[PDB]
RNA sequence: UCUUAAGGUAGCCAAAUGCCUCGUCAUCUAAUUAGUGACGCGCAUGAAUGGAUUAACGAGAUUCCCACUGUCCCUAUCUAC
RNA sequence: CAGUCAAGCGUUCAUAGCGACAUUGCUUUUUGAUUCUUCGAUGUCGGCUCUUCCUAUCAUACCGAAGCAGAAUUCGGUAAGCGUUGGAUUGUUCACCCACUAAUAGGGAACGUGAGCUGGGUUUAGACCGUCGUGAGACAGGUUAGUUUUACCCUACUGAU
RNA sequence: GGGCGUGUGGCGUAGUCGAGCGCGCUCCCUUAGCAUGGGAGAGGUCUCCGGUUCGAUUCCGGACUCGUCCGCCA
């Protein structure tokens, strides 16, 4: 996350490394991104910088539309499909991986998001927030 | 603003010092030579640079 | 007025705050500065309730309010529902909404007398709305955007519509909602206008960055003067 | 030439060697530091670790998001019989430091403590203290010569205490003997409230009391001889290694031409003593009580015992410590619960705690009762209930 | 005109043949001393020293994509000997 | 890699920051020079793994100076306590880009580390091309294929009597 | 990476400290074609920026850019 976050987050079990291909969940377009960082990871010898829901990663359209592709922007991880554990103990999870793309700032590139988006994603970003049909 | 006195007595601690060029130290306007061992007690002493 | 006013820095009030003509409703993880400028401009003729939904702080996005009545998800708690009900009058109704799409405040736009609702939600929720509410009901999209909430401010005198926005849509929805609309940007030229601001009958509240021609066009159609 | 990439060293130092421990009931190192103010106390008791469980509580934390709502956290429990008090003994100190000069015995003595003193129980003549209580029985002669010793010398007064090893469901029969330093009062006071309290059982409410940040001390969890990849965690070297991958494979440079201590290698992993702090106490459970388990919202009368008894350990009939989280130690296992040494405010060591819930089901299996009366109505009559 | 008889024709190329060289342009990627397509004063390509092309075939050498996975993030567990 | 001198630069002003013409050093992570040791043999590239050390400090702690208003930055001191990454290409060390980060500092330990691994390169014997040679053959020119042995002893270290 | 040199009009290229020609094409005239030729055109921040000079392409310093040459291990 970093610069655009809006309070803290607690630590989600992370289950998006480097490589990994999600859904694309706007309307901007693109069909998937790949996550090629992640913003705000630590230092590790041999570790793999990954994601988990709620965070800020840097990506890349491999399919979409030639405008998006070929270029690196910003993300933001609202279903991570990898079981995580809440501070009420409930262990929950989607059933795919998918982002929408944003500026550094955080706002949506897109205008409307198609799925569900995790509260823990939908509390520290607004933008998704008001742009989510259904926040769970 | 301060005041004219106010600054006078301000300054007297802070800028009214003299700097050893050779280690930097913070040193009495009337000095002779830097008071640190480092150095070697050398005689290169340098006015504290002023505003304005 | 259209008071400036940020949730931490953010310059979205509609997100974190839902504000009708009876109550107003703020987050609990708010600024001394976001919580003055209700207090002061409200007053304390009008209860203000810092208050959760659903563990969160967002809590314009996920509830959907009128003077008559307020609904809330599924997901808040009976701790919370029971703290509303205590810190609002009793002239409201506070009633859970079972529906799938969950997030009441991106899928209703409403004032007092006329709604508009995302196109698919469930017949169920649309007769709950109109009983609860008291409110007719009108399933629409604003050129192509089916959160209307997020998309669209409106209240009794007047409402502020997306800025790309088709002008026979325009007619269309004012003709429907029998108030005059404008298109027109907040906080900078975001889209998101529900979102980015809230307002009443004698108050809107926006985000710092909201520019002056946008805060005159939004006191132009709201009528706050 | 130069490490290539740096990165942290795998594991700690300090805790080094990792060998066995000397006993399995680990060493109190430390205490709390006395004050000649407070009435005498304890600094320590001992108990059993019977097994976790999970609570639901209210947090209550002004500025967390997570404030005035539900948590589920996980809990241990110890078992802790009222432990019977058999002797002192007190400590002068010498340039060499502390160094005991007198130990003054109880009376009468049962035989789970006097069982310590043995190695074959069954075949013994039973004669221990038996010339001790025959100085004691006339009126005081061999006695206060010595408790008025401690008086006059011995700066540290320490208290012989031992737990009631018949009162829990272990077969060991053998009770556990152990030192606990006193923290009140002057010397005097110190061995009169011992003299006083010879025989007598002291409980585990008397000691800790709610919300109190407390220590526990304890010998792990044995594992054997460990290869290095889990004693220490270094990576695993890859898949076409000859001569096997659990390994270091750089054990040391040419010079100096020795393998050096500070190198990962193969050993004793576990059974160790450890001391960990900082663990809040939920519940002082009483055991000549029903509804252990209940709690104010709760409310239905159910001991701490879950369904089918605490797996390979039993039931929780004497009094309880209900803390926060994880400690050293297997069930079955001798542990050493401490005061704290230092006062902690830290806005997380003064919270204020209540449970809400306190979880009963099953713990050999997927439970979904918590109690026979609420599995009866769930699932209604079957065929060998008539 | 010389040298020494004739001076590289048709084709092909940074090719398993190009030192400089990680040649220049395009494409492939977020990023390519790799790959491919072009260019050619080619250290030192070239016509049975065989040149160019080529379907099918190859436990031959090389690049990319889909599927797939403990190769890896990051390790854990089980069986036999 | 670091001094000393101070013509100059720096609006003005040698020395905030720099600094010519000179000149004094330190280092042994460069490359040479030499040939002392080893030719009845000390396993010669790089990578992976792992520990420790040095400071000529990239970041973190506390400070001094400024051509330090704030923000950002630069120079310097005590400091090695603590950290110093994920990738595309190449066998590479090196390099060059993408990106994260507080930062992506430099080095040593028989150019640490092959009875620890691997074998891409180099460096046998097969084979192809170009140039050279009448030829056999040559080429730190290019290409492809090519067996990586032994610990049960002593010490050291890790644990156990 | 370093060394060594280099840079002029739209294009090519000449210049001792006192920016010129050709070409392209701007125009007009010229002509039985197998369409030429004549006369007048414009055009540079001399790679750039400083200093010396009275003035530098012309001298010099710095930077930029291009071309060359030499360079890693076993
Ligand atoms: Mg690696
Ligand atoms: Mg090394
Ligand atoms: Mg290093
Ligand atoms: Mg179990
Ligand atoms: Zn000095």
């Amino acid at each position: 996350s970093g610069n655009g976050a809006q309070g803290t987050k607690f630590r989600i079990s992370l289950g998006l490394p480097v490589g990994a291909i999600m859904n694309c969940a706007d309307n901007s377009g693109a069909r998937n991104l790949y996550i090629i960082a992640v913003k705000g990871s630590g230092s590790r010898l041999n570790r793999l910088p990954a994601a988990s829901l709620g965070d800020m990663v840097m990506a890349t359209v491999k399919k979409g539309k030639p405008e998006l592709r070929k270029k690196v922007m910003p993300a933001i991880v609202v279903r991570q499909a990898k079981s995580w554990r809440r501070r009420d103990g409930v262990f929950l999870y989607f059933e795919d991986n998918a982002g929408v793309i944003a500026n550094p700032k955080g706002e949506m590139k897109g205008s409307a998001i198609t799925g569900p988006v995790g509260k823990e994603c939908a509390d520290l970003w607004p933008r998704v927030a008001s742009n989510s049909g259904v926040v769970v | 603003i301060i005041e004219p006195s106010l600054k006078a007595l301000a300054s007297k601690y802070n800028c009214d010092k003299s700097v050893c060029r050779k280690c930097y130290a913070r040193l009495p306007p009337r000095a002779t030579n830097c008071r640190k061992r480092k150095c070697g007690h050398t005689n290169q002493l340098r006015p504290k640079k002023k505003l304005k | 007025m259209a008071t400036r006013t940020q949730f931490e820095n953010s310059n979205e009030i509609g997100v974190f705050s839902k504000l009708t003509n009876t109550y107003c409703l703020v987050a609990v993880g708010g600024s001394e500065n976001f919580y003055s400028a209700f207090e002061a401009e409200l007053g304390d003729a009008i209860p203000i309730v810092h208050t959760t939904i659903a563990g969160t702080r967002i809590i314009g996005r996920m509830t959907a309010g009128n003077r008559r009545g307020l609904l809330v998800p599924t997901q808040t708690t009976d701790q919370e529902l029971q703290h509303l009900r205590n810190s609002l009058p009793d002239s409201v109704k506070i009633q859970r909404v079972e529906e799938r799409l969950s997030a009441l405040g991106n899928v209703i736009c409403c004032n007092d007398y006329v709604a508009l609702v995302h196109p698919d939600i469930d017949r169920e929720t649309e007769e709950l709305i109109s009983d609860v509410l008291g409110v007719e009901v009108f399933r629409q999209t604003i050129s192509g955007n089916i959160l209307v909430g997020s998309y669209c401010s409106l209240s009794n005198q007047g409402g502020l519509v997306h800025p790309q926005t088709s002008v026979q849509d325009q007619e269309e929805l004012s003709s429907l909602l029998q108030v005059p609309l404008v298109a027109g940007t907040v906080n900078r030229g975001s889209s998101v206008v529900g979102a980015g601001m809230v307002v009443n009958d004698y108050l809107a509240v926006t985000g710092l960055d909201t520019t002056a021609p946008e805060l005159s066009v939004i006191e132009s159609i709201f009528r706050l003067q | 030439s130069h490490r290539k990439y740096e990165a942290p060293r795998h594991g700690h130092l300090g805790f080094l060697p990792r060998k066995r421990a000397a006993s399995i009931r680990a060493r109190v190192k430390a205490f709390p530091k006395d004050d000649r103010s407070k009435p005498v106390a304890l600094t320590s008791f001992l108990g059993y670790k019977a097994g976790m469980t999970t609570i639901v509580r209210d947090l209550d934390r002004p500025g967390s998001k997570f404030h005035k709502r539900e948590v589920v956290e996980a809990v241990t429990v110890v078992d802790t019989p009222p432990v019977v008090v058999v002797g002192v003994v007190g400590y002068v100190e010498t340039p060499r430091g502390l160094r005991s000069l007198t130990t003054v015995w109880a009376e009468h003595l049962s035989d789970e403590v006097k069982r310590r003193f043995y190695k074959n129980w069954y075949k013994s003549k039973k004669k221990a203290f038996t010339k001790y209580s025959a100085k004691y029985a006339q009126d005081g002669a061999g006695i206060e010569r010595e408790l008025a010793r401690i008086k006059k010398y011995a700066s540290v007064v320490r208290v012989l205490v031992h737990t009631q090893i018949r009162k829990t469901p272990l077969a060991q029969k053998k009770a556990h003997l152990a030192e606990i330093q006193l923290n009140g009062g002057s010397i005097s006071e110190k061995v009169d409230w011992a003299r006083e309290h010879f025989e007598k059982t002291v409980a585990v409410d008397s000691v800790f009391e709610q919300n109190e940040m407390i220590d526990a001390i304890a010998v792990t969890k044995g594992h054997g001889f460990e290869g290095v990849t889990h004693r220490w965690g270094t990576k695993k070297l890859p898949r076409k290694t000859h001569r096997g991958l659990r390994k270091v494979a750089c054990i040391g440079a040419w010079h100096p031409a020795h393998v050096m201590w500070s190198v990962a290698r193969a050993g004793q992993r576990g059974y160790h003593s450890r001391t960990s702090i900082n663990h809040k106490i939920y519940r002082v459970g009483k055991g000549d009580d029903e509804a252990n388990g209940a709690t104010s919202f709760d409310r239905t009368k159910k001991t701490i015992t879950p369904m089918g008894g605490f797996v390979h350990y039993g039931e929780i009939k004497n009094d309880f410590i209900m803390v926060k989280g994880c400690i050293p130690g297997n069930r079955k296992r001798i542990v050493t619960l401490r005061k704290s040494l230092y006062t902690n405010t830290s806005r997380k060591a003064l919270e204020e705690v209540s449970l809400k819930w306190i979880d009963t089901a099953s713990k050999f299996g997927k439970g979904r009762f918590q109690t026979p009366a609420e599995k009866h109505a769930f699932m209604g009559t079957l065929k060998k209930d008539l």
